[PDB]
RNA sequence: AGCUAGUUGGUGGGGUAAUGGCCCACCAAGGCGACGACGGGUAGCCGGUCUGAGAGGAUGGCCGGCCACAGGGGCACUGAGACACGGGCCCCACUCCUACGGGAGGCAGCAGUUAGGAAUCUUCCGCAAUGGGCGCAAGCCUGACGGAGCGACGCCGCUUGGAGGAAGAAGCCCUUCGGGGUGUAAACUCCUGAACCCGGGACGAAACCCCCGACGAGGGGACUGACGGUACCGGGGUAAUAGCGCCGGCCAACUCCGUGCCAGCAGCCGCGGUAAUACGGAGGGCGCGAGCGUUACCCGGAUUCACUGGGCGUAAAGGGCGUGUAGGCGGCCUGGGGCGUCCCAUGUGAAAGACCACGGCUCAACCGUGGGGGAGCGUGGGAUACGCUCAGGCUAGACG
């Protein structure tokens, strides 16, 4: 099925944590742990610690999000 | 039948009582090797009669004191500290293994 | 070892160690949710597994996995833990029975419904 | 010292036969000779005789073998494919006549030592007795 | 309770022909007649080499699906033949062949095993007089297996016992078509039965 | 007081007693001193009562005191018949 | 890793049914321990049970045997017997009554309530049967017991039908668009006839008692069922529940669609980042079937604690080396003993369960009867090869 309570809000890469991990601060309100989307990692697309990025956030855990749009 | 046993009188220090050291033998239940186990019985000797080193037959008796249910039935063979030895020395080793140790 | 050695020291029976302190070795244990967060998979997996800290009646407070398409698990929602690790979520040794207590069963299930506490779909 | 004579013998035999010696010596003892008696009887060895090596008594044990073989490794088949001590000092093995094993589905034998002498298993079973289970052989 | 459902699909899956219907299963229609392949959307696709398991599983499923019996019963029956002396393979078949519902079928009282079951259930059968409606009743040597007098007028019992005129019977049996009786002479032996089964496998399957 | 009574060994709706000799204080189905017979209240087999009368007589020879029913069954197998 | 002062023994006395440091006075200085004392932890023990090829491992509900306890602690009284679950006293805790002085309680009996918990039943019927206490007896008491009740909790039995019926409906799935599958499955015809209605209706119960007979043996008579108007019997009679798990491999069962390292699966290896037999549904299939699946725990697989039956040069594993205590092990010949060891007889190894046989209930589950097996230990008799022991001898080990 796949519910639809997902979101695409944007933000900026803050920290450059380990294993394709980032502090990404949502333009919206705060920042989340944000991990690099599979797609994106498969197509490489390095991601500097200060880029505007798109996030996929499950209301289930706003605290986390996946980076969708590369830059 | 009142169980009868045999052993060496390793202790003579009491009044009207002797310590008989009955040695037992039997196969170990799982490993089967025959193993020699043993135990001390305080046999009743009213006449002092039996002295340290003797081999006596012990006989199941009516309680005589707490921890004492055997009477010396008869002497099998007199004197033989070679056995009292084993005992004493074994005890003496104890007097070590704990914090310091016992001379070899 | 020599036979004599065996007689002396002998073999040591193995001690099994429970992998589910659902205490009192119960089959299930019920508790209350503390947090209904989400966690990331391990070594080679990616996804947002739904998880939940649980205060057990057994006194313990553990992390349980929420099986299914989508739950309705909140906070003070009473739930029943059932034990079952999850290779991707370390620190997660139990699954949460769906269809018991505050854990509503999976809606729109038509297959292994029993393992998702969802009644028989009244087919017309 | 020579810790276990009976094993020492079976081993010498096992060792010699493995390299196909014709004969082979072993320090004699009544008990040892007795066992060989069965060995000979059951046809595991050609037989044996009392000899004097360097002044002390031994027992030549004339070994026996299958015939020459074909293709690679014409080495004969063994007559004594097996032979193992069972009762060993510091681990004696006694059996009741009902607990007497049947070596190799009967094709092999086991030599017991009973108060009725040193008989094989059939001999013991027949005579309704048990004893130390000296060794199996097949 | 017993299988109940399309039966010739089993016939097909088991490859071998099973007579779970009596008539027709002789007519050019047991489907194993032009369609000896398994049921379902893949029936005609190539068969990959079956696994040791597969084989044993299938052999058992076969034998069992023949006498139409619950794995539960089938198994216990097996475990029984196992304990009893005598080559298990045989003993087992002998026991399956001792079920009342089977004999009623082996005596032409019924067209098929299923039907015989029902006859037993609806009390149309006799065992030395007293009627017995337990399809799993163990018929044993000496037992006469009649037909309910009351039922002796039933068209079915008539048609059945009619065509039975002429037809011979198993050598471990014997039936008197007149009074609609028959005796269970002896437990049939492996040779006596001609089941498309390799019971050495069925034994091995319960080995695992 | 040692007695001679029945011990229930049947099963629901299927009673089968055992004419036993047991001290008077034991559970009716407890450890008995000796069995000496059996009894099938429903006579579901030709043989539905046996009594080692040799034995009975012995126990009675020593204070055995039978239940009224136990005495019944006994009598019924000439336990006392002194012809 | 050391423990011990009533602690170990003795003499006298108390005490009990009785032996005893059980208790006491006096005397002696003993008693226990690495063959593991003392201390800590955990636990009622057993017949058995579960698993296992076995050895073994695990277990000790229900049934039978024993023990311990009866809110926690202590104590005695009465008695053949108790330190006495529905007897007594005291202390503690808790509860209820209290005119505040003081009193009353104890379901770990049946049922039931409440609490805790994932979770465990009826405040039922009966005393007819079996058994128990009292009574000369009639009889009274009996939540022991016999039954019914609820719960697929387990085991066994049984039904949802049977036979016919297209080169094969429709719908749904797939298609190489020819067709293939669901499938004789259905529809339909015919047959039988669970439920259900009617009638009959039980074994279990023959004693105690009464009469003849002497209150004996023996013979006759009477009363008595909860279950139950149930079991079962006979007549009538309806085609009349099916679900659950699984189909990547271990492992029996494959395709289309949806999704797109997401949502999710997951026991392990792993699967999912646009052709996914591994996710979600569908068609089809495999397996079981009033069950099916899950979780938990035990045995198995695991010769992965290896007695059966494992090992240590480099994988985990030789002690840094020696001297040496205890202990383990012990060359050749002969004699005594007969402790081990072997044999025979005999006693014990309860019943139940296990195994076999026959039998009872339509079968089976369940149950009855009979038979066989059974380690261990007791007693008597025997054997002596090996082991032990004792004695004698020897030089092949060792020492000089
Ligand atoms: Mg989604
Ligand atoms: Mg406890
Ligand atoms: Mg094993
Ligand atoms: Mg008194
Ligand atoms: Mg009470
Ligand atoms: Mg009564
Ligand atoms: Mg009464
Ligand atoms: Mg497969
Ligand atoms: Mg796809
Ligand atoms: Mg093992
Ligand atoms: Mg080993
Ligand atoms: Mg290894
Ligand atoms: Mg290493
Ligand atoms: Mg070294
Ligand atoms: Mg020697
Ligand atoms: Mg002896
Ligand atoms: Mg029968
Ligand atoms: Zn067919």
């Amino acid at each position: 099925a796949k519910e639809k309570d997902t979101i695409r809000t944007e933000g900026v890469v803050t920290e450059a944590l380990p294993n394709a991990t980032f502090r990404v601060k949502l333009d919206s309100g705060p920042e989340i742990l944000a991990y690099i989307s599979g797609k994106m990692r498969m197509h490489y697309i390095r991601i500097l610690p200060g880029d505007r990025v798109v996030v996929e956030i499950t209301p289930y855990d706003p605290t986390r999000g996946r980076i969708v749009y590369r830059k | 039948p009142k169980k009868v046993l045999t052993g060496v009188v390793v202790s003579d220090k009491m009044q009207k009582t002797v310590t008989v050291l009955v040695e037992r033998q039997f196969p170990h239940p799982l490993y089967g090797k025959v193993i020699k186990r043993s135990k001390k019985y305080l046999a009743h000797d009213p006449e002092e009669k039996y002295k340290l080193g003797d081999v006596v037959e012990i006989i199941e008796s009516r309680p005589i004191s707490k921890r004492k249910r055997f009477r010396v039935l008869r002497l099998v063979e007199s004197g033989r500290m070679d056995l009292v030895e084993k005992y004493l020395i074994r005890r003496q080793n104890y007097q070590s293994l704990s914090k310091r140790g016992g001379k070899a | 070892p020599t036979i004599n050695q065996l007689v002396r020291k002998g073999r040591e029976k193995v001690r099994k160690k429970s992998k589910v302190p659902a205490l009192k070795g119960a089959p299930f244990r019920r508790g209350v949710c503390t947090v209904v967060r989400t966690v990331t998979p391990k070594k080679p997996n990616s996804a947002l597994r739904k998880v939940a800290k649980v205060r057990l009646t057994s006194g313990y407070e553990v992390t349980a996995y929420i099986p299914g398409e989508g739950h309705n698990l909140q906070e003070h929602s009473v739930v029943l833990i059932r034990g079952g690790r999850v290779k991707d979520l370390p620190g997660v040794r139990y699954h949460i029975v769906r269809g018991v207590y505050d854990a509503a069963g999976v809606k729109d299930r038509k297959k292994s419904r029993s393992k998702y506490g969802t009644k028989k779909p009244k087919e017309a | 010292m020579l810790t276990d004579p009976i094993a020492d013998m079976l081993t010498r035999i096992r060792n010699a036969t493995r390299v196909y010696k014709e004969s082979t010596d072993v320090p004699a003892s009544r008990f040892k000779e007795e066992i060989l008696r069965i060995l000979a009887r059951e046809g595991f060895i050609k037989g044996y005789e009392r000899v004097d090596v360097d002044g002390k008594p031994y027992l030549r044990v004339y070994l026996k073998y299958g015939p020459r073989r074909q293709g690679p490794d014409p080495r004969p088949e063994q007559v004594i494919h097996h032979i193992r001590r069972i009762s060993k000092p510091g681990r004696r093995v006694y059996v009741g006549v009902k607990e007497i094993p049947r070596v190799r589905r009967g094709l092999g034998i086991a030599i017991l030592s009973t108060s009725k002498g040193v008989l094989t298993d059939r001999e013991a079973r027949k005579l309704g007795v048990g004893g130390e289970l000296i060794c199996e052989v097949w | 309770g017993r299988y109940i459902g399309p039966v010739c699909r089993l016939c097909r899956r088991e490859g071998v022909k099973l007579y779970l219907k009596g008539e027709r299963c002789y007519s050019p229609k047991c489907a194993m007649e032009r369609r000896p392949y398994p049921p379902g959307q893949h029936g005609q696709k190539r068969a990959r080499r079956p696994s040791d398991y597969a084989v044993r599983l299938r052999e058992k499923q076969k034998l069992r699906r023949i006498y139409g019996i619950s794995e539960r019963q089938f198994r216990n029956l097996f475990e029984e033949a196992s304990k009893k002396k005598g080559v298990t393979g045989s003993v087992f078949l002998g026991l399956l062949e001792s079920r009342l519902d089977n004999v009623v079928y082996r005596l032409g009282f019924a067209v098929s095993r299923r039907q015989a079951r029902q006859l037993v259930r609806h009390g149309h059968i006799t065992v030395n007089g007293r009627r017995v409606d337990l399809p799993s009743y163990r018929v044993r040597p000496g037992d006469e297996i009649a037909v309910a007098e009351k039922s002796r007028n039933l068209e079915l019992i008539r048609q059945n016992l009619e065509a039975m005129k002429g037809r011979k019977v198993g050598p471990w049996l014997s039936l008197d078509v007149e009074g609609m009786k028959g005796k269970f002479l002896r437990l049939p032996d492996r040779e006596d039965l001609a089941l498309p089964v390799q019971e050495n496998l069925v034994i091995e399957f319960y080995s695992r | 007081m040692v007695k001679i009574r029945l011990a229930r060994f049947g099963s629901k709706h299927n009673p089968h007693y055992r004419i036993v000799v047991t001290d008077a204080r034991r559970k009716r189905d407890g450890k008995y001193i000796e069995k000496i017979g059996y009894y099938d209240p429903r006579k579901t087999t030709p043989d539905w009562l046996k009594v080692d009368v040799e034995r009975a007589r012995y126990w009675l020879s020593v204070g055995a005191q039978p239940t009224d029913t136990a005495r019944r069954l006994l009598r019924q197998a000439g336990v006392f018949r002194q012809e």
